[PDB]
């Protein structure tokens, strides 16, 4: 009972938190995609044109 | 009467031990999926399946399998509670990372 409701339940919450961590990392990678290859690339081309 | 009762209770105990081992394996797998490789043998409880095969002239006692200072509540339950506390600390660490 302690495992299923306290230990393994805490481990399930930990797995959900790790999944949230991976989702946040993926969102961060998307932001670097929009930023580096994007808004910095857009900044570079805009500065070149200007 | 007590022999039939003991046979039934021994079968139930073996089933409960198998269930506990399965739950320990599941917990270990879930922890390893998070990078914490829990030692499966450390949490598993070892009981001889041939314990009841002894002649009843020889005694069987809790101290034979769980001597003082090493019982389930004495050490194993405390160790598992400490593991749960460490899991909660890792939960706090991962929440801080999030």
């Amino acid at each position: 009972r302690i495992i299923s409701s306290e230990v393994q339940e805490s481990n399930r919450t930990e797995t959900e938190l790790v999944g949230l961590k991976q989702n946040l990392i993926n969102n961060k990678l998307k932001l670097m995609n929009v930023l580096e290859t994007g808004i910095m690339y857009k900044l570079e081309i805009l500065q070149e044109q200007l | 009467s007590r022999k039939l009762e003991a046979e039934g209770i021994f079968k139930s105990l073996l089933d409960t031990l198998r269930q506990y081992d399965s739950s320990i394996q599941n917990l270990t797998r879930s922890r390893s999926q998070l990078g914490h490789n829990v030692n499966d043998s450390s949490l598993k409880i070892n009981i001889s399946e041939n314990l009841l095969d002894r002649d009843f002239h020889e005694g069987i006692s809790y101290e034979q399998l769980f001597p003082k200072g090493s019982g389930i509540n004495e050490s194993i339950k405390k160790s598992i509670l400490k593991l749960n506390d460490e899991i909660q600390e890792r939960i706090k660490t991962i929440e801080k990372d999030n």
